[PDB]
């Protein structure tokens, strides 16, 4: 079958400002090519027909050049909310190829994670396990460390970490990580710290709560 | 308007199978292709199949020649993809797509995609536990455990709160589904107001609405 | 990424008998499995399509069965010919992963060491260097120390020990011990001993030469 | 007859890059996938990627990505496959292998594999020197300090075969060295002439060194 590489599998930009994702066939496709874009949790979004041509409903950010073998979108002003993975797909041969994707990273300054610290709740309490959950959000960039501390002492296992993609408003990382214990264990100690650290932190973020 | 329905998510045992349904309404369904795209976790898209539902003419790609069989339902106007002898390489999200060119613009449409977990563990509702704290600002949570199979879907205040939410991708432990969702309101707002974290999960006819109690 | 894990690295058996090597798959492959056989030195040799079909030329000693996740391969009949390292493969879903390897051994009844010393040759000795290399032969089982005496004095440094896999025709094994000395350092004395400990006797096996 | 001819040995500047051959003869070069596996020393098998050399359809590893690049040339019948950035990790033997079902039988065909060294050292040929002296008698021949792996030592081109032990290279102070036995009857040695032949691809090394009685 027809193969359609996508070189760079992401691409950073700022908003505001003007991006390009390029992507070759192995053949000659001549313009039977289309632009798809997916944003997370969503289905895929036609952009471009016949490898200029945009479908009903989509901005003239987002223009397709190309003929033959050597194709390129390119999305002007780009905005936060434009955060997604954009495949490019050729018709002109059977079967129909997708490319690999490529995915839309925005750059921006640094962000110092806010950080909330939340006991097991009552109605967690009365199934037999306990959760402790920490919240850090809109921090930048995404590399981040979490250490979970039980009466001063550092727990690793039982801990589960979640991070969120790029924000679609603000451009920065979020993470979750919880701590999951059973009631029995919960209640054998008192104090349970998260420690956040980050490029932001001269020092770590600390927030503890007392059972 | 024009509308593809499909079902939220299929359980199904490896090595049984399992047909994925595609309601059209709105449009004539014999005028247009049905297309059916396969996207595993993680990674991109790949064209399974078409399939013109006036003489039920199809185009398979050589990959699912035996593992996808399209069929059309022209009484119903449902397209459905039945898979074979279902592998851990069959789980996936799998979406059916047309394409109208009405003479003056070209428009596609997107079924919402059926989540298809091929697993021998079984159906398990979340448990849905609220985060209250003990500033301008403050910051609420809502704990998603212990489901199966993908997906829920957790929104505030049935979508009327959408701006300051961060909802975290589940992470799987022992066959086990639990993420997270936090989200930020003026201490005007809570806890003064209501805040309800609504849960669905449709695999288990799931519906929960819990509320953020100080 | 579906991981194939071979419960064994070593499976054992007399000539003559039968060994099976099991694989384990973390998701469902059906029956989309593979087998490979690879002596020492040779490049892989396909034994078994579809988990219990056979390729071209391989005997119906190789058996492939199993379903699913849980999968074996049994070699009946089992020669010193056979003796490699076996892999599993999964071609059902991408990318394709292999197994870490089983090794075939043999048992067989004990064997002393054929022991052989040799002097540096005249050739070697006019590049400055001295090499002398001891060869301990068709030995069972594997483990063997072999020290070097110069005079009396051992030497456990300059030395470069390499050993034979299971030997494809008796299963026995074997050893090449290289001293390696300046030719000054070899002038400066005369006797050389190559000692070899193996369970086959208490006593060490010793082969030396004197230069004088 | 299907061959697959490989070159046998590629020594490659950390950070640089280096492409491996795979030259195909016997058969229709665009019918078969074309497989490359990846061998550490003294590790197991990894596979890299496949190619169709019909179209160039490719199916990669996610762990050689970016790494390895399959192309072919339908012109000369040859598959290469191009490694980028050189490391230390990079230093394996690469393998290019097929299957073919004629509609009878499952036939593999394997290549001899390209022992790709990756290194700042330079090529060094191998100092081959004899190893001389009941019914039986031993004589060997030491293959001492090359650079890079492999060579390859047969005795009387071949012909002698039984009885002959060749001890795998170990690596020492930045150079290779083996050494390999052979027993033959006393009435074959020293009557009859004893020839190592020891061939070291690396540095086009070809030395016949004769088992004098001396
Ligand atoms: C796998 C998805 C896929 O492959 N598709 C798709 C299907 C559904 C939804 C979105 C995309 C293709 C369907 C066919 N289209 C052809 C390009 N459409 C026109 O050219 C308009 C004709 C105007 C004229 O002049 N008559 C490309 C995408
Ligand atoms: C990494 C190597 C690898 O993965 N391979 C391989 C490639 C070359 C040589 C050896 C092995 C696989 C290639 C694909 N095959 C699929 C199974 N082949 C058949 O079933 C034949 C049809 C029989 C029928 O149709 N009657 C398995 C091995």
């Amino acid at each position: 079958d027809i193969v359609m590489t996508q070189s760079q599998k992401f691409m950073s930009t700022s908003v505001g400002d003007r991006v390009s994702v390029t992507c070759k066939a192995s053949q000659n496709v001549g313009t039977n090519v289309a632009w798809y874009q997916q944003k997370p949790g969503q289905s895929p979004k036609a952009l471009i027909y016949s490898a200029s041509y945009r479908y009903s409903g989509v901005p003239d950010r987002f223009t397709g050049s190309g003929s033959g073998t050597d194709f390129t979108l390119t999305i002007s002003n780009v905005q936060s909310e434009d955060l997604a993975e954009y495949f490019c797909q050729q018709y002109n041969n059977y079967p129909l190829t997708f490319g690999a994707g490529t995915k839309l990273e925005l750059k921006r300054a640094d962000a110092a994670p806010t950080v909330s610290i939340f006991p097991p709740s009552s109605e967690q309490l009365t199934s037999g396990g306990a959760s402790v959950v920490c919240f850090l959000n809109n921090f930048y960039p995404k590399d981040i460390n979490v250490k979970w501390k039980i009466d001063g002492s550092e727990r690793q296992n039982g801990v589960l970490n979640s991070w969120t993609d790029q924000d679609s408003k603000d451009s920065t990382y979020s993470m979750s990580s919880t701590l999951t214990l059973t009631k029995d264990e919960y209640e054998r100690h008192n104090s349970y710290t998260c420690e956040a650290t980050h490029k932001t932190s001269t020092s770590p973020i600390v927030k503890s709560f007392n059972r | 308007q024009v509308q593809l329905q499909q079902p939220g998510a299929e359980l199904v045992k490896p090595g049984a199978s399992v047909k994925v349904s595609c309601k059209a309404s709105g449009y004539t369904f014999t005028n247009y292709w049905m297309y059916w795209v396969k996207q595993r976790p993680g990674q991109g898209l790949e064209w399974i199949g078409r399939i013109h539902p006036s003489d039920s003419d199809t185009n398979y790609n050589q990959k699912f020649k035996g593992k996808a069989t399209l069929t059309v339902d022209k009484s119903s106007s449902t397209a459905y993809m039945q898979l074979s002898s279902l592998t851990s390489e069959d789980s996936a999200v799998y979406y059916c797509a047309i394409e109208i060119y009405d003479g003056y613009n070209t428009m596609d449409y997107w079924g919402q995609g059926t989540s298809v977990t091929v697993s021998s563990a079984k159906t398990t509702p979340p448990s849905v536990y609220p985060l209250a704290p003990g500033n301008s600002m403050v910051t609420l949570g809502c704990l998603v455990k212990g489901y199966f199979p993908e997906p829920v879907t957790v929104t505030w205040n049935s979508g009327s709160l959408s701006s300051g939410v961060h909802t975290f991708p589940a992470v799987l432990q022992s066959d086990l589904y639990t993420l997270s969702s936090s989200v930020t309101v003026p201490s005007s707002t809570w806890p003064s107001q209501t805040v309800t974290c609504n849960v669905a999960h449709p695999a288990s006819s799931t519906k929960v609405d819990k509320k953020i109690v100080p």
